[PDB]
């Protein structure tokens, strides 16, 4: 959604120079049926040696995030056993976001297959230290635990 | 600011990787064509090449007088999502251009050093997609041989 | 969201302008409802005649 | 008249299926035929017209044809 | 075209190019250099010509 | 089968920050009384209109949907085109 501040930001980016600008926007929703009065911060820098120019849009409440510190090797297990598709009465009905949890996992549209394969690839995860990232897997396991 | 600079320099590094691949390919193409001697007799000196518009059936009579065609072995790569064979580069010749004329056959001759450099480019950067020489005689010679 | 009419609730989840447009056209003129028109150059479209 | 029609149209009644190519070296391969209005890919052929002048036997048959009026 | 160089010759057609090299970069190759899963869903990256 | 197409789309939102809006709707030769109260700490509004079965003012409709349209007039956006570096 075009503002007059965003036209300024575009003309600033095209000139290949760095900057930053926080202001109040009109953020059309993802379903294209609502509009919110957002609060964004456009930080941008030029991509060196190229004609492009990169920018990162970031809300004010998005300057911090949760880094899951689960390194006991057993806490991740004690959160992971709770996601299996047999315990769907003590916990609710869960879906797993099809992300790049790691290269052996192949995302599908049949979400229950992804939940399954995710469970098996959780089962033997300790040997996959240089294989797939602790960040996303720990964050998702911790979120499953809190939920 | 840190995230924007980090992602911008990563994108710069990717684009400069592909730029160096282009530099290598163009260096070899110019050097090889500069050391090429014209011909008009390709009945004895075959030009062996894969024509991308070919039939997968093992039919020997699909070839042309001046050139002997390759029958490749196509493996499945999910990086490209199609049939790929990394042993040689396919050739595309427009339907309006004869694949046996002298210009086309000379272009098909001096462009196999391109096969070697394509392979050596992909070895150094395993993530590379199509790399192609778009010839001014109508040919395109893209490396991962696919129909 | 609903109405007390017990018939509007049959068309629950519709745009209110599809039913009684004069209401919220006026409301827009009171400026309780602003709006924005934007184009989606990249949207699929039925083949017209 | 059939000896003057050889020395005047001998070898010159050749034409290519693809209008753009006008030599037997060029008329090899395939070509897109737009003239049918349906865009089909054809093959280039180097042909004579059906009624030649390339020979005295052939200049007498294409010149009797003119005498009978048809297709002159 | 580099046929006649440092033994300078007539340069018949040495003003034309042989062709153009080209290497594809996929936009999914670029979206892995800009990871969004440490941001809130409303945040994102974007680039510009 | 299906072709790409510029589709103008519209969205609506509470323009003002006030919570109560009242008036009488100026329908054709009739009167419609309404009162709009915005529920606190939420995104909902309460429209208390008291008029039904009266004369119809439904001349057109507000269709908030992806309606097929031509784009912006390209003969106008070449007089003052966007900034661009060659
Ligand atoms: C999209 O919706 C926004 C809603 O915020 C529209 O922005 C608003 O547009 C109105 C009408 O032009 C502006 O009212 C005028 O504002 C000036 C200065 O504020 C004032 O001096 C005038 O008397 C008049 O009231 C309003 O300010 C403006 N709001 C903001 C935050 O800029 C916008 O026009 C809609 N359309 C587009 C294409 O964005
Ligand atoms: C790059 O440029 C060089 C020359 O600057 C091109 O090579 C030359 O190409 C012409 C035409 O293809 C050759 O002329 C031909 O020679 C043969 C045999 O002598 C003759 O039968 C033909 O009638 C015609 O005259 C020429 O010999 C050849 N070499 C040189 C030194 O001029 C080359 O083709 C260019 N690159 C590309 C991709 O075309
Ligand atoms: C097989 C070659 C062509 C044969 C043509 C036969 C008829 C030629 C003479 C026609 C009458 C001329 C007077
Ligand atoms: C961000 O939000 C706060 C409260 O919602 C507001 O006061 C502030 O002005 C907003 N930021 C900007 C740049 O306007
Ligand atoms: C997806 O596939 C799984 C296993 O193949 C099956 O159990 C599930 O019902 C499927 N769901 C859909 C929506 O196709
Ligand atoms: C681009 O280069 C300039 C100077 O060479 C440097 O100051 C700047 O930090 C660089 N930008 C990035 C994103 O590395
Ligand atoms: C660039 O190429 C080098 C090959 O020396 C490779 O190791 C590196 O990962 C590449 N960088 C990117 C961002 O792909
Ligand atoms: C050109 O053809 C000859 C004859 O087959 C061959 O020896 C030569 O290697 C070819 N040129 C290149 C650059 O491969
Ligand atoms: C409100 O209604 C009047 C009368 O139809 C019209 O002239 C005007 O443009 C509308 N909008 C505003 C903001 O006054």
């Amino acid at each position: 959604l075009e503002n007059d501040i965003k036209v300024e930001i575009r003309n600033k980016m095209i000139d290949g120079e760095s900057g930053e600008k926080t202001f109040r926007t009109l953020v059309k929703s993802q379903d294209e049926r609502y509009i919110d009065k957002g609060n964004r911060t456009y930080t941008w820098t030029p991509v060196n040696g190229t004609d492009y120019s990169l920018a990162l849009v970031l809300p004010t409440y998005s300057f911090y995030y949760i880094k899951a510190k689960l390194e006991e090797t057993i806490t991740q297990a004690r959160y992971s056993e709770t996601l299996k598709p047999d315990n769907f009465e003590e916990s609710g009905y869960t879906f797993i976001a099809p992300r790049d949890y790691c290269n052996d996992l192949k995302i599908s549209d049949n979400n229950t297959e992804f939940l399954l394969n995710f469970n098996e690839f959780i089962d033997r995860k300790t040997p996959n230290n240089p294989s797939c990232n602790a960040d996303l897997i720990n964050r998702v396991l911790l979120d499953a635990g809190f939920t | 600011r840190q995230l924007v600079e980090i992602a911008a320099r990563d994108i710069e590094k990717l684009l400069s990787n592909r730029s160096k691949a282009l530099v290598r390919l163009a260096l070899e193409a110019e050097k090889v064509q500069a050391a090429h001697q014209w011909r008009e007799d390709f009945a004895s000196n075959e030009v062996v090449y894969y024509n991308a518009k070919d039939d997968l059936d093992p039919e020997k009579n699909d070839s042309e007088p001046g050139s002997q065609r390759i029958k490749p072995v196509f493996i499945e790569d999910a990086n490209f999502g199609r049939q790929i064979s990394y042993q040689h580069a396919a050739v595309h010749i427009p339907t309006d251009i004869y694949e046996g004329s002298t210009i086309v056959l000379n272009e098909l001759n001096w462009t196999s050093a391109l096969d070697e450099v394509f392979k050596k480019n992909r070895e150094e950067d395993p993530s590379l997609l199509w790399q192609v020489f778009g010839s001014a005689t109508g040919l395109a010679r893209y490396y991962p041989a696919s129909p | 969201l609903m109405a007390n009419h017990d018939d509007y609730t049959n068309q629950i989840g519709r745009f209110f302008g599809e039913i009684d447009p004069s209401l919220m056209r006026h409301l827009v003129n009171i400026s309780v409802y602003a709006f924005n028109k934007s184009y989606d150059y990249q949207s699929v479209c039925e083949p017209g005649a | 008249f059939a000896v003057i029609a050889v020395q005047l149209f001998k070898g010159k009644f050749f034409y290519c299926t693809d209008s753009s190519k006008d030599t037997e070296k060029e008329c090899i391969g395939n070509y897109v035929d737009h003239e049918k209005n349906k865009m089909e890919v054809k093959g280039r052929e180097w042909k004579r017209h059906e009624f030649h002048y390339d020979n005295i036997i052939w200049a007498l048959l294409t010149l009797f044809t003119v005498s009978t009026g048809e297709g002159w | 075209n580099i046929t006649g160089q440092f033994e300078n010759k007539t340069n018949l057609k040495n003003q034309l190019i042989l062709g153009v090299m080209g290497v594809d970069v996929s936009l999914e190759d670029i979206k892995r250099l800009t990871p969004r899963f440490t941001l809130c869903p409303n945040g994102y990256y974007f680039a510009i010509d | 089968s299906k072709q790409s197409c510029i589709t103008e789309q519209t969205q609506y939102f509470f323009d003002n920050d006030s919570k109560s809006f009242s008036g009488v709707l100026d329908c054709g030769n009739c009167s419609r009384i309404f009162h709009g109260e915005k529920l606190m700490n939420t995104n909902l509004i309460f429209i208390m209109v008291e008029s039904k079965g009266t004369c119809p003012c439904d001349t057109r409709l507000l269709i908030q949907a992806e309606q097929t349209s031509d784009g912006p007039n390209p003969c106008d956006m070449v007089k003052q085109p966007r900034y661009r570096k060659g």
